[PDB]
This record gives C-alpha cells, sequence and structure tokens, in this order.
C-alpha cells in the first residue's frame, strides 16, 4: 500500500523550500507548483508516428520496472500441502 | 527405593541395546516386587494412626499415604508386567507391544511425582510434584512419536496441563499473599472462620481436579486417552488421578463446598450420558473414568472420607487394569488390526468373543457387573461406602443423582458384554499359540480379587480400626 | 500485584483467543509464569520473607524445564508433519 | 441377520478398510463418530521416506 | 528533582501491556518474542525498582539468555505458518474478551483481601494511598543477601526440593532425547 | 544520577551517532541487482525450510537444563560458609544426580551427527 | 521449613505475632481456640495493614473537609 497524505500548498510549497537547504536534491517548490499543471498538447507539434514509431505505455511495462520493490511474502494457501509433505523427511536421524 | 531405581535404570539403559528393554523392564518389576514384599512392615509406624512430618515439614506420612504408594507398586508392577512380557510370540505381537527404551525411567519418574504428591505437605513440595508428574507424562504420552495421534495428544495435554498449573501456582501464591504460608496445618478452625478463603482454595482444587478431566473439561483428555497407545492410556489414564485425589481427600479443603458438588453433579451427569453413543471403547472407559472420578468427588465433602475412599479406589484400579487387560487379551479373535498402536478401537469388534474364549467373557462380566455395582462383587461395597459418608453427611440430591447415573452407566458397560456374548461366524476352533503364563495369572488374580474380596470386609474394618482411627 | 495481574490475564486471553499461532501459545504461558513470579516476589519483599523468593526461582527452573520439553514435543510434532499449522494445534 | 448396534439401539458403523479412504477424509464428524484414522497402515505405507 | 522518579512503577505496568498487546499483534512471531523479551526486560525493571536486581540479573541470564534463544532457535529451523490478526477473524472475540477481562481482573483484585462484603474486597485492593515508614535497626552483623539467604534455606531447610529439581532437570535431559532422537539398537 | 546509571543509558541512546553519521555521509541510488544477493542461485516455490540433524536442535535444548543446573549452584556458593558440611553433602549428591543425566547424553550420543552414505564394508563373495 | 526467615536470614517482619499467636494455639485445644481471635488478628494487622490504612484514612479526612 503505497503512503500518500494530501496536504495543503501553502505549507508543502513552505516544506519544500526549507528542504533545498541540504545539500542533496529533495522535491522542490517549483514541481508542487507544476502539480497543478496538466499536461496540454500542442497539436501543431509533430508525434512519434511521423518517425514510424508505437510507443509502450505504463501499464505493460510496470511489472518490469516495478517488479525489484515486489516483496513476495510467501506462497498461496499451503493448504493442500499437508499429506504431501507428510512423505518427506524434516529430522534426519 | 525408586530414586535408586532411577539412577540405576538410567545408567543400565544408557549401557544397554534396544533388544534389553523387555529385560530390563522385568528386573524391576522383580524389584518392586521385592520391595512391597519385605518394606511393607513399616505399616507398623502408623499404628493408632500416628502421624509424622519429614523433610522439615515438607512431607506427612500416615496410613493413608502408606496405602496409596502400595497401591501405586501394585498398579506399576501390572503396568511392567504388560510391557516385559509378550502375550504372544508372534511378528504381529512384537510389531504392536515394544517398550521404548525410556518408558521405563519415565514410569518411575511419574511414579516419584505422584507419591510426593499424596505425601506433600507445604505447597511447593505439592508444585514440583505436580511438574514432575506432568512432564514425565507428557512424555509419556509422546514417547511413541511414529504416531500422528501421540504427537498431537502430547502437545494438547502439554498446553491444558499448563494453563492448570499456571491456576495452582496463582492460588498457591494468593494463599502465601494472604496468610504468608504456603503450609495447609497453618489453617484452623478460627483461621477458616474469620478469614474468608473458600476462592483461593477452591481454585487450587480445580485446578488440581481440571488435570484428571472434571466437566466441563473432560473432552481434551478423553481425547487424549482416545489418541494414546492402548498400554499408554492404562497408565495416564489411572496413575495421576489416584494421586490428585488422595492430596485432595488427605487435604481437607473442600468440605462443604457449592461449586464442588454442582462439578461433581455435571460430571456425574456428563460420564453417564455422553457414554451412551460411544462406539469406541476407549472413550467409553474414558467415561467411565470420569463417571469414578465424580463418586470420588463427592467424598470431597465429608471430613471422614478416608475408608470410602481407599475401598473405591482399590477397586476401581483392579477393576480397570482388569477391562485394560481383558480389551488387550480380545486382540487376537478380531479380525481387522486397526492401528499399530491401537489394535482395537470399536466395541463392535468384540461380537463373539464367547465362542473365541468364553472365561475372558466371564471376567469381562465380573469387571461389568462390578461397574454396575452389582453383589456381592467389590464396586457395590464402593457404592454402599460411599452413599453411607455423603448420606451420614447430608447429601440428598447427590445420592438419587449418584442412583441415575449409576443406571445410565449400566447401559454403556453393558453394550461391551452384549456384543461379547452374541453369536458370530467364523469361529475359533484351534490355534497352537498360546497367551502368556503371567499375564494371565496377572489377569485371574485381578478377577478372583474382584469376585471373593467381601469375605475379609470385616478383618478389612477391623484392620482399618486400628491403623486410621 | 498489578503488573502481575495484568501482565497473567492478558497472557490467558493472548493464549485463550489466539487463532494464529502456537509460538504465541508458548509465549502466553511463559508471560504467565512471569505474571505469577512477579506477584510473589512483591510479597516477598512486602513481608520481608524467603519463602516466596524460594518458590520464585523453583518456578523459573520448572519454567525452563517445561520450556525445553515443550520445544521437544513440539520437534516430534514436526518431524511427522513438516509443518506446524495456523490451526491444529 | 447383522447389522451393528449401539448401547442405546442407535446405528452404529461397521469398521472396514472400506472407509480408510481419501473420500472420507475432509469431513466434520465429531471425535467420537468419526472413524478415519490417520495412523492406519492403509494411509501411513509413505511417511518420512 | 524528587518526584521525577515516582511513577516509574506506573510507567513499567504501562509499557507491559503494550508488550503484551504487541505480542498478540505482530504479524510475524519472531516479533512476538521480540516483545517478550522486552517484557522480561520490563519485568527485571520492575523487580530493581523494587529492590530485587538480583532477580532482575536471574531473569535477564536464564529467561532471555536460554529461553528465549531457543525459541528464536526454533522458529529459525522449524515452519510455523501464521494468520495474520485479521477483523473478520478475530472480531468475534470482543464480547467474550472484554467481559473476561472485567471479570478476571476485578476478581484477581478481589482475591487477595479477607474482607466479607464483596464491592469492598475491590476497595482495599485500589487502597494504595499510603507510605510505609522504613525505620533502621542494627541487628544484622553478617552481609547476608537474597542470594546467601536463598542457598542457606535451600540447602538446609529445603533440601529436598533441590534434590527433587536434580530428579527434574534429569527429566529435561531424558525426555528430550527419547523424543527427538532415534536410537539405532 | 550516577555515573554507572549515566554509563547505561548513554550508550543506547547515543548508539546511533555513527548510524546517522553513515546515514546522512554516503551515497545511496540503489540498482536491481545491488539490491541482489549473489553470484548465482535461485530457489522455486518449493519449501520455508530445510532438514536438520537433532543434534542441531538438541544442543539447544540441553542447554536450558545444564545452564540452569549451574545456575542453581550459585546460591551454594554464596552460602557456602553458613552451610558447613551439610549443604556440602546435598549439593554433592546433586551434582552426582546430575550427572547420571550426563553420562546418559554421552552413552546415548545425542549430539553426534550421522552420516547416511555408509562406506561399503562388505565382502566380495562369487557364486561359482 | 523455611518459615519466618528473612531476606537477610533472620526473623520476618510479622515474626513476633505470629508466634504469639502459635504460643496460644499450643496452650489450647479446638474448642478453646477462640481464644486465640486477637492474636490472630493482630498477625493479619502486621501483615496488611487494614486497621492503620483506615485510621489513617478517618485523620486524613478531618484534614480534608474539615478544614476546606
Ligand atoms: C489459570 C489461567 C490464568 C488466568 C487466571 C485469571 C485470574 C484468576 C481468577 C480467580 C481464580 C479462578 C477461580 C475459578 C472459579 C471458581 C472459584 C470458586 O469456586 O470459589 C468460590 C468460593 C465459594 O464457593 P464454595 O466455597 O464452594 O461454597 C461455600 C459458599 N459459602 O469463593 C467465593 O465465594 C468467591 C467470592 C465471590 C466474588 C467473585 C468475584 C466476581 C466479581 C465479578 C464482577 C464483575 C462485574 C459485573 C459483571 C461485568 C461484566 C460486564
Ligand atoms: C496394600 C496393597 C494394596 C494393593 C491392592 C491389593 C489389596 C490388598 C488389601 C489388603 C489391605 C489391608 O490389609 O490393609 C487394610 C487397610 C489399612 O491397613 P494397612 O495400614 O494398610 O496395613 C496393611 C499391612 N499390609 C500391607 C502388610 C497388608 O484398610 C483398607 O482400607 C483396605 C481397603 C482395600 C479393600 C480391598 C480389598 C481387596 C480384597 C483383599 C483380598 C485378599
Ligand atoms: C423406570 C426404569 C426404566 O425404565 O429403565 C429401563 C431402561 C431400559 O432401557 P433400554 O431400552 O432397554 O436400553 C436399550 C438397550 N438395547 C438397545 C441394547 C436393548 O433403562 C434405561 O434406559 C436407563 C435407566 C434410567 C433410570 C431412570
Amino acid at each position: 500500500e503505497v503512503r500518500h497524505i494530501e496536504l495543503p500548498k501553502a505549507l508543502y510549497q513552505a516544506y519544500t523550500k526549507a528542504t533545498q537547504a541540504i545539500w542533496w536534491p529533495t522535491y522542490s517548490p517549483d514541481q508542487v507548483e507544476r502539480q497543478f499543471l496538466s499536461q496540454k498538447i500542442d497539436p501543431s507539434a509533430k508525434t512519434f508516428n511521423d518517425l514510424d514509431l508505437t510507443p509502450m505505455e505504463l501499464p505493460d511495462l510496470m511489472f518490469k520496472l516495478i517488479r525489484p520493490y515486489r516483496v513476495n511474502t510467501f506462497q498461496h494457501d499451503v493448504s493442500q500441502l499437508e499429506n504431501k509433505e507428510k512423505t518427506f523427511v524434516h529430522i534426519l536421524d | 527405593m525408586l530414586i535408586l531405581a532411577i539412577i540405576s535404570l538410567i545408567t543400565f539403559v544408557s549401557m544397554s541395546k534396544l533388544s534389553d528393554n523387555r529385560a530390563i523392564i522385568r528386573l524391576i518389576n522383580i524389584y518392586l516386587i521385592l520391595v512391597l514384599v519385605l518394606d511393607s512392615f513399616l505399616y507398623l509406624l502408623f499404628l493408632n494412626n500416628q502421624t509424622y512430618t519429614v523433610m522439615g515439614e515438607l512431607l506427612i506420612f500416615n496410613s493413608f499415604t502408606f496405602y496409596i504408594d502400595m497401591l501405586i507398586y501394585f498398579i506399576m508392577i501390572v503396568i511392567s508386567s504388560l510391557y516385559g512380557y509378550n502375550l504372544y510370540n508372534n511378528n504381529l505381537y512384537k510389531t504392536l507391544f515394544e517398550p521404548k527404551k525410556e518408558l521405563i525411567i519415565l514410569f518411575l519418574i511419574n511414579i516419584l511425582g505422584a507419591l510426593l504428591i499424596v505425601h506433600s505437605n507445604d505447597f511447593i513440595t505439592l508444585f514440583v510434584a505436580i511438574e514432575l508428574q506432568s512432564y514425565s507424562i507428557y512424555l509419556i504420552t509422546a514417547i511413541y512419536n511414529s504416531s500422528y495421534k501421540a504427537s498431537k495428544a502430547s502437545m494438547l495435554y502439554f498446553f491444558m496441563g499448563g494453563i492448570l498449573s499456571i491456576l495452582i501456582a496463582y492460588s498457591i501464591n494468593t494463599y502465601y499473599s494472604v496468610l504468608n504460608s504456603y503450609t495447609l496445618h497453618s489453617l484452623d478452625s478460627l483461621i477458616i472462620n474469620t478469614l474468608d478463603l473458600n476462592l483461593i482454595l477452591i481454585a487450587l482444587s480445580l485446578g488440581l481436579l481440571f488435570k484428571i478431566g472434571i466437566a466441563p473439561l473432560h473432552k481434551w483428555l478423553i481425547s487424549i486417552y482416545e489418541n494414546t497407545p492402548i498400554l499408554i492410556t492404562i497408565y495416564i489414564s489411572l496413575i495421576p488421578k489416584i494421586s490428585i485425589l488422595s492430596y485432595l481427600v488427605l487435604s481437607n479443603i473442600s468440605i462443604n463446598s457449592l461449586v464442588i458438588s454442582i462439578l461433581a453433579i455435571l460430571t456425574l451427569l456428563v460420564g453417564s450420558v455422553g457414554g451412551l453413543l460411544q462406539i469406541k471403547i476407549k472413550r467409553l472407559l474414558a467415561f467411565s473414568g470420569l463417571t469414578n472420578a465424580g463418586y470420588m468427588m463427592l467424598l470431597l465433602l465429608l471430613n471422614n472420607n478416608e475408608f470410602s475412599y481407599l475401598y473405591y479406589i482399590t477397586q476401581y484400579s483392579i477393576s480397570h487394569l482388569a477391562i485394560f487387560m481383558i480389551i488387550i487379551f480380545s486382540i487376537y479373535y478380531i479380525n481387522y488390526i486397526n492401528n499399530q498402536y491401537n489394535p482395537i478401537i470399536y466395541v463392535n469388534q468384540l461380537k463373539g468373543l464367547i465362542h473365541d474364549n468364553a472365561y475372558l467373557v466371564l471376567s469381562m462380566a465380573i469387571v461389568v457387573f462390578s461397574f454396575i455395582g452389582i453383589p456381592p462383587l467389590l464396586g457395590f461395597f464402593g457404592k454402599l461406602n460411599i452413599l453411607m459418608s455423603i448420606l451420614n453427611n447430608g447429601y440428598y440430591f447427590i445420592s438419587i443423582v449418584l442412583i441415575v447415573a449409576s443406571l445410565i452407566s449400566a447401559l454403556y458397560y453393558l453394550y461391551l458384554l452384549n456384543v461379547s456374548i452374541q453369536d458370530k461366524n467364523n469361529i475359533l476352533i484351534n490355534s497352537n499359540e498360546t497367551v502368556s503364563s503371567v499375564l494371565s495369572y496377572i489377569l485371574s488374580s485381578l478377577i478372583i480379587l474382584i469376585t471373593f474380596g467381601f469375605i475379609y470386609n470385616s478383618l478389612i474394618i477391623d484392620i482399618f480400626n486400628v491403623y486410621f482411627n | 500485584m498489578f503488573i502481575g495481574t495484568i501482565i497473567l490475564v492478558l497472557s490467558f486471553l493472548g493464549f485463550v483467543f489466539n487463532r494464529r499461532n502456537i509460538i504465541l501459545a508458548f509465549i502466553c504461558l511463559e508471560t504467565m509464569l512471569l505474571g505469577i513470579n512477579l506477584i510473589l516476589l512483591r510479597n516477598s519483599v512486602l513481608f520481608d520473607d524467603i519463602s516466596g523468593s524460594l518458590f520464585a526461582i523453583v518456578i523459573i527452573i520448572l519454567a525452563g524445564v517445561e520450556s525445553a520439553i515443550g520445544l521437544s514435543l513440539l520437534v516430534s510434532y514436526y518431524r511427522l508433519r513438516g509443518v506446524i499449522n495456523s490451526y491444529g494445534i | 441377520d447383522p447389522i451393528p448396534s449401539g448401547a442405546l439401539g442407535q446405528k452404529v458403523p461397521h469398521v472396514d478398510e472400506s472407509h480408510q479412504d481419501l473420500l472420507f477424509r475432509t469431513s466434520h464428524m465429531v471425535e467420537d463418530l468419526e472413524t478415519y484414522d490417520e495412523d492406519s497402515p492403509i494411509n501411513t505405507s509413505d511417511a518420512n521416506t | 528533582m524528587m518526584y521525577l522518579t515516582y511513577y516509574f512503577i506506573e510507567i513499567t505496568i504501562f509499557l507491559a501491556i503494550l508488550c503484551t498487546i504487541f505480542i498478540i499483534s505482530a504479524k510475524n512471531p519472531m516479533v512476538s518474542i521480540l516483545y517478550m523479551i522486552a517484557l522480561f526486560v520490563i519485568a527485571a525493571m520492575y523487580l530493581y525498582l523494587i529492590g530485587l536486581g538480583i532477580f532482575s540479573l536471574l531473569y535477564i541470564m536464564i529467561y532471555i539468555g536460554a529461553i528465549a534463544v531457543l525459541f528464536l532457535f526454533i522458529i529459525t529451523l522449524l515452519d510455523i505458518n501464521s494468520t495474520e490478526l485479521s477483523v473478520k477473524s478475530n472480531i468475534r472475540d470482543l464480547p467474550l474478551v472484554l467481559i473476561s477481562l472485567i471479570v478476571l481482573t476485578i476478581s484477581g483484585l478481589m482475591i487477595y483481601s479477607n474482607d466479607s462484603i464483596l464491592i469492598n474486597k475491590l476497595l482495599e485492593a485500589f487502597g494504595n494511598d499510603y507510605n510505609t515508614i522504613i525505620t533502621q535497626d542494627w541487628f544484622n552483623i553478617e552481609n547476608t543477601t537474597l542470594l546467601t539467604t536463598i542457598g542457606n534455606v535451600l540447602l538446609t531447610n529445603n533440601a529436598f526440593i533441590l534434590l527433587v529439581l536434580a530428579i527434574v532437570l534429569l527429566l529435561g535431559i531424558i525426555g528430550p532425547i527419547s523424543i527427538t532422537m532415534k536410537h539405532k539398537e | 544520577m550516577n555515573t554507572f546509571i549515566i554509563f547505561i543509558i548513554l550508550i543506547p541512546i547515543v548508539g546511533f551517532a555513527l548510524l546517522a553519521v553513515n546515514i546522512l555521509l554516503a551515497v545511496y541510488k540503489p540498482y536491481n541487482e545491488k539490491l541482489g544477493a549473489f553470484e548465482c542461485g535461485l530457489t522455486s516455490f518449493n519449501q520455508t525450510r530445510l532438514a536438520f540433524n537433532a543434534a542441531f536442535i538438541l544442543v539447544a535444548i540441553l542447554f536450558l537444563p545444564f545452564d540452569l543446573e549451574i545456575s542453581t549452584l550459585l546460591p551454594y556458593v554464596m552460602s557456602i560458609y553458613l552451610v558447613s558440611n551439610y549443604g556440602f553433602t546435598i549439593v554433592l549428591l546433586f551434582l552426582l544426580i546430575l550427572i547420571i543425566g550426563f553420562v546418559y547424553e554421552i552413552n546415548t550420543n545425542a549430539l553426534k551427527i550421522n552420516k547416511h552414505n555408509k562406506p561399503n564394508t562388505d565382502s566380495l563373495i562369487y557364486k561359482l | 521449613t523455611a518459615a519466618g526467615i528473612s531476606l537477610t536470614g533472620g526473623r520476618n517482619r510479622c515474626f513476633s505475632e505470629w508466634q504469639s499467636f502459635m504460643h496460644c494455639t499450643a496452650k489450647t485445644d479446638a474448642k478453646s481456640r477462640a481464644q486465640c481471635l486477637p492474636n490472630f488478628e493482630d498477625y493479619m494487622e502486621c501483615l496488611h495493614h487494614t486497621k492503620e490504612k483506615a485510621r489513617l484514612r478517618e485523620i486524613e479526612s478531618v484534614l480534608k473537609q474539615k478544614k476546606e
């Protein structure tokens, strides 16, 4: 379960403005400004299909890209494992 | 002698093979016989009911406890004979009944805990002995580790006994918090009628009693007795009961309790009714033991209960051993071996035993009618003495419940006899294998005791009147 | 008196209402013994008495042996079955 | 003539090798009247092998 | 500055409640064992507080040092499946859980007093208001501590229970070998 | 505030100093295979445990009783003078009874690891 | 067996009351045992301090409401 918060603008923008004082990259205030600016595609501009290219889209590649962070907690429904497990040796004498 | 036996058998079994455990059991059986023969003159110490305090004031020795110890030795002798002597010299009976290497040691340690329970005078000794009994009897339930049922019973028994031991320890430490003592000798008339103390004491009594199957906590022990091997069931269904009920009878803890009366009535009704639809033998006998435990719960409300308890526990021990031995003897004639551990499970597998062995069915009839309490047998005199005491002490509703339970239990006691005296096709005509001499003699001796022990009742009362009064 | 009764009662409830584990059963037994020992030792201090501390150290020893035996029994159960499941002891 | 009857006249099963089968596992009868063994030599022939 | 350390018994009671809840609640039983260790630490603290640090150290070296170690030893070696604490599975327990909590706590607090009327038996248990006076005597000439006296009584006045605990420990050796080992012949 | 108390609290609530220094100073930009674990290696959804020899668990189960024995000897060594020549005999009996179990442990060979693939020691006999 | 022993190896806090009560029990029979009621009350009072607690409750209440 990915955690998200959704707290207001005047607070997050100030928190970001504060975290620019550390040396490493952080979420910038202009990024939370861009959080209100959705993509407006220019129709006069060329596209992929002018290059004979057909993109992938995100849901088919999300598996490939996110499976390193998949935990894979345990196996599914270990019931129906009892009587087969009964036939193996578990402590060697 | 027990500790000498334990410290000897540990070494001698460590330095011996698995081919020698049967002979080891024979040796220690003869050891116990010699002890019970040569050292039993110590009864003269308890003339006129002289009581002794030993190990500071941690143990108590009187005629009651000496008798219970002789009884426990007799029981251990019989149970060891069942392991040390082969019924038949066949491959089957060398597959079904084999002693495991450590079984005799655990039996002797459990006997030690039993006796240190009955001889206890301080609660620290009681708790140490309760744990020495219960750990050993967990391991006895578990030693046949190639059985799924036995391992399962081991673990259930561990957890339930653990919880009830928590209860016993809470009771003991609360008694200490109130009185600053671990000794029941610290109580008198004044302390009982000046302090309200019945919650602690009945908590102790119930923590001890639910460890032997007192309702509503009976199903778990009945499952344990069902699921264990037959030659383990015969031990674990009897010796803890003797130990704990003897402690609770010697310690006058529940003299007119309403809770113990209620739970005893419940034990009687459950142990009589629940055994009516049982199709298996060991569950039937477990419910029989439950109702007998109820009969013996009733005399925890008396304050003069030694004769009744000793008579009833002796006769119940003899009957229990006899009936389990008859079920063990009947395996040669059953037509279907169920398991390596419980070769006989269902009562209808005894169908037609009178046509294969008729005198075995005579033994069964004697034991069944002693359980029912039919005169001139021994269970009748047991029930009579119990009724005498409880009616002398004013328990009039419990008496009618006792009669009704005696009647309802007869049905499932008679189930066995009825199916045994039924007709069967494919009877036995010849067999060149003969059952053991020793075990046959032991069973015959128990049956003859049940049948002809009433001759000596006058003598027993005259001895009791000198050693217990 | 309070800490011990609380630990005892909560361990008993976590034993009784355990639909999860067997390890929780073991843990609840051990914590129950702990609670009893704490009540016992508080009374030992208030009365200035040694019998309570003696009973407590005896309980320590006996609980250790109990744990050893219980976890041998579990190992036998696992010898035969190979998996100790949510249910079935 | 034989059908097995109980102590109270009730129906009892005649226990065979018939119903130590995988069919008659996974049924929820009480501990008294189950009849599946779990230690039978029919079921436990391949156990820790 | 004086009363900064007054409520250190109440804090241990609170932390014990918390650690028991975490034992019942933890997903992986390894975490339940670790919270049991934390509860042993809290109990050892409380025992130091009431003046029994010897028992605190004995607890640390026995319970945490051996028993918890063996618990971790077995869960590292055995497959112990677990069902997570759920609302579709455990919420049915709330009525009986609450009834039993109230009844068991109130009876456990009532059982310690000898007063006849039932309500007063709880009210005396909560009567922890008045402080104890600690006066000094000069009669104890030796350096006898709690461990010395435990040894004295256990080896003289109570030698029998020690020589019975010996057989209990013999069981602790002989049982597990009988149950875990398979003897060849 | 004693120096004992100061030290035993200070060690835990300061021990994370270099932890924080390392978390703030050091790089952290993981890969998949930097989050990986080995040169080769894999395992399907076969099981969660491996079969182990009995001695591996028996050493731990037997640590408990022998540890309790040696810890129960502490009251004796702190009471040795007061229990003069009586407790001495008692603890000797204690040690002997507990040596009997150790004898059992040795004679059973409970901590020994046994080998399955034995070397063949049987003669070569040819039916003529 | 370990009764009447302190944490320091000697007599406990409430030894004397217990010893008085036991002297009076040794004097008496089960029919004259009610003479030992005040001694047992003293022993239990030393143990649990109920009466002293009630006394101090009265003192505190006079310090409590008769002033404020
Ligand atoms: C072991 C597992 C670990 C968990 C342990 C939990 C803590 C342990 C709790 C105590 C110990 C358990 C006791 C077992 C129950 C049986 C107790 C018993 O039978 O003793 C009763 C006894 C009187 O019985 P008796 O002596 O036989 O008859 C003569 C009467 N003059 O003595 C008495 O008279 C009893 C005194 C009566 C007061 C009982 C207190 C109950 C108060 C509950 C009130 C709750 C509030 C209302 C309901 C709330 C629900 C929302
Ligand atoms: C004792 C071994 C028990 C093992 C089971 C065998 C039963 C032996 C019965 C002898 C009891 C006794 O004679 O004693 C009578 C006892 C008390 O007397 P005592 O202090 O124990 O002295 C006895 C000294 N002995 C050990 C040297 C003998 O009173 C009782 O309440 C006994 C009630 C038991 C009733 C069961 C009667 C069985 C019929 C006996 C047929 C011969």
